RNA sequence: UUCCUAUCAUUGAGACGCAGAAGUCUCAAAGUGUCGGAUUGUUCACCCGCCAAUAGGGAACGUGAGCUGGGUUUAGACCGUCGUGAGACAGGUUAGUUUUACCCUACUGAUGACUUGAUACUGCGACAGUAAUCCAACUUAGUACGAGAGGAACAGUUGGGU
RNA sequence: GUAAGCAGAACUGGCGAUGAGGGAUGCUCCUAACGCUUGGUUAAGGUGCCAAAAUGCUCGCUCAUCAGAUACCAUAAAAGGUGUUGGUUCAUAU
């Protein structure tokens, strides 16, 4: 039931990986709840579930299609209090087929709208926004 | 709760019918022909099935 | 095709009938119905001894001959209307969820709550000349009473249409409301 | 850009070897929608994924004074097979020019003469075009139904896609 | 030959070389073949209006939520219908 946020990452983007599962990278491949536009690259915002490969990381964790969630975003978006947040870097977390995160600890900041949706990623986060 | 007396009344409108073979129209228990235009007033009917 | 055909109708005692043109007023003690028959090619005319109402058509083809007896049955219903009324008893049926039914009895309207565990409320106004008593002492029953048949028996059927199951097998889920008995009140 | 329906999805029904959920069959239905990529010049095909669904077609096998020129189909050259040879191949391979609208109509926009006078303001609305459409979450509810696993819907609330 | 406004023959008649009237429209179908014309009569085909002539007369059948409507000709079938109108032949009024 997420509110719209500017979409900062198209399908092609290669982002950083927070958690202790051992992946350095996450290369995005598709997005959950993407409909139908001709020629539009499907893109993901803060907060939301995706699909990904790891490009470098632990060798069992490579060449598979994992689900991830997106946690920081360098593209700017408007909070309703009337200012524009934007983080330093794009980053995400490797996740199970339910929606739970795989590896428990989360480095970096996280967004408000990650912690607002997903209960588990709120707890393990160091400091939100 | 079913109630056996009321189940006779309830099954009368729902179960105790006939069916057109061709257009699937729900019919009275003692029809000969279907009433509809598109099956051609066809006289191939059957009983509406009932659970055991 | 056929040269002549004439059935006749017995008028009972406490009624009066005034067929000017095709249109037939029936006044009795309880109320009065008027009804028009300007479809049918037919000569309605009552008798010298004025508790009998003959009705006839010349030159009736075999399709149109079948409208002589349709007249009689409608006019007979108008008589037993204005004497005796037409009570239609309807009974509620359900498995789990008891269906909760209220009445603005003069108006009248029938809100139907909690049909098959639902939250949508289902108001059904009746036609002008018919009322709805909730029948006391017998559990779960609605009695629909009025002078006309076609006004009452629509108004009964509209409640059946409102309270209908969808998206599920109708043979198992018998949860509804149905006409039990056609009758009169007075006897 | 529009059209068709022999309807994949969405709307309202009917039938079942329909308990629920999930489906299969049929009727009214063309109002709305039918996607992102890897390989191939491909049309087709086959995979990875999403999705309510990724249905099939027509309009000079729609569409080159609209583009592109990868393919096919000139001239250069290479290989294999065939031919004594020049040469040949619905065999493979690489390199190879895509011209003109200012005419008529059409379509899209712009002024504009005149009609029981001139000139100014407020109007009427024949006729033509039309626009909205799908999904998810929260409660409804671990309720109905079921031996159990599983597991709905309407009204209400809140968002998202196109 | 699956068939074709396909290919190849036999008899006669046309079109080609040919208009006029009809078939809305059509080289080949129908009537009918042509010097310039006045009057009369028909042919094929038609008579609600477009359109010259019948909303003529007389007797049946048909109601279509895709009626039907004129040879060649511009498509329709197997199989159904307790829709209606008649017929044929058995069995007790149906």
């Amino acid at each position: 039931s997420k509110m719209r946020v500017t979409l900062g990452l198209p399908v092609g983007a290669l982002i950083n990986c927070c958690d202790n599962s051992g992946a350095k990278n996450l290369y995005i491949i598709a997005v959950k709840g993407w409909g139908s536009c001709l020629n539009r690259l499907p893109a993901c915002s803060l907060g939301d579930l995706v699909l990904a490969t790891v490009k470098k990381g632990k060798p069992d964790l490579r060449k598979k299609v994992h689900m991830a969630i997106i946690v920081r975003q360098r593209r700017a978006w408007r909070r309703a209090e009337g200012y524009f947040i934007y983080f330093e870097d794009n980053a995400g977390v490797v996740a199970n087929n339910k929606g739970e995160m795989k590896g428990s600890a989360v480095t970096g900041p996280v967004g408000k709208e990650c912690a607002e949706l997903w209960p588990k990623i709120s707890a393990a986060a160091t400091a939100i926004c | 709760i079913i109630e056996p007396s009321l189940a006779l009344l309830a099954q009368k409108y729902n179960c105790e019918k006939k069916v057109c073979r061709k257009c699937y129209a729900r019919l009275p228990p003692r029809a000969t022909n279907c009433r509809k235009k598109k099956c051609g007033h066809s006289n191939q009917l059957r009983p509406k099935k009932k659970p055991k | 095709k056929s040269v002549y055909a004439c059935e006749t109708i017995t008028i009972p005692a406490g009624v009066t009938v005034d067929v000017k043109s095709r249109v037939v007023t029936v006044k009795g003690k309880y109320g009065e119905i008027t009804r028009a028959f300007r479809h049918l090619p037919v000569d309605i005319q009552k008798t010298k001894s004025g508790n009998r109402l003959k009705v006839e058509m010349w030159y009736g083809t075999c399709t149109d001959l079948s409208c002589i007896r349709t007249l009689c049955s409608h006019i007979k219903n108008m008589f037993t209307g204005v004497m005796k009324k037409f009570q239609y008893k309807m009974r509620f049926v359900y498995a789990h969820f008891p269906i909760n039914v209220n009445i603005s009895g003069n108006g009248t309207v029938v809100e139907i709550r909690n049909f098959l565990g639902e939250k949508r409320v289902r108001i059904v106004k009746m036609l002008p000349g018919v009322k709805c008593e909730k029948a006391t002492n017998v559990k779960d029953e609605i009695a629909l009473t009025g002078t006309d048949v076609e006004l009452v028996s629509r108004s009964a059927a509209l409640i059946h249409q409102s309270t209908l199951v969808r998206r599920k097998d109708i043979r198992k889920f018998l949860d509804g409301i149905y006409v039990s008995e056609t009758s009169t009140v007075e006897q």
